[PDB]
Order: structure tokens, then C-alpha cells, then sequence
């Protein structure tokens, strides 16, 4: 299973 | 809507906060949103340790408390 949309990452 | 999906959501609108406040060099905000985020994704791996989720929960986890110490430096 994944995140959809993904997580953001930090800058 | 699943406790799991919620948590998600809860999750990901912290983690928005605090790309945003980082990126507008607000250190401290960015932060609180950081450590906001986290302890919503704690507490999903609490509740699905064992899922196949809970791999990107700990992978954001660690990228959010690794932006946090750099952020903390500033300020």
C-alpha cells in the first residue's frame, strides 16, 4: 500500500 | 472515512503547512508543522505497525526530524 498523493519532502 | 485515511489526511495537511512555512523561511512554524506531522504519522505506525504502509510513515518520519534539526539551527 502507498500514499496517494505522496507526503511532500522537506526542501 | 477509515481512522487510518484521517490520520492520513491530518498528516499530510501538517506536512503541507510546513513545506510552505520552510520554503517562506518561517523556521518556527515550519517546524511546529514538522513535529505536528510526525506525531500524527507515530501514531499511525501505533495502529498499523505491521502494515505495509508503515514503511513511508517512518521513511517521513525521519526526513521531517532530520528537517527539524537543520530548521532549529536557524533561529
Amino acid at each position: 500500500r502507498e500514499l496517494l498523493p505522496e507526503l511532500p519532502h522537506p526542501p | 472515512m477509515s481512522a487510518q485515511v484521517m490520520l492520513e489526511e491530518m498528516a499530510r495537511k501538517y506536512a503541507i503547512n510546513a513545506v510552505k512555512a520552510d520554503k517562506e523561511g518561517n523556521a518556527e512554524e515550519a517546524i511546529t508543522n514538522y513535529k505536528k506531522a510526525i506525531e500524527v504519522l507515530a501514531q499511525l505506525v501505533s495502529l498499523y505497525r505491521d502494515g505495509s504502509t508503515a514503511a513511508i510513515y517512518e521513511q517521513m518520519i525521519n526526513e521531517y526530524k532530520r528537517r527539524i534539526e537543520v530548521l532549529k539551527e536557524l533561529i
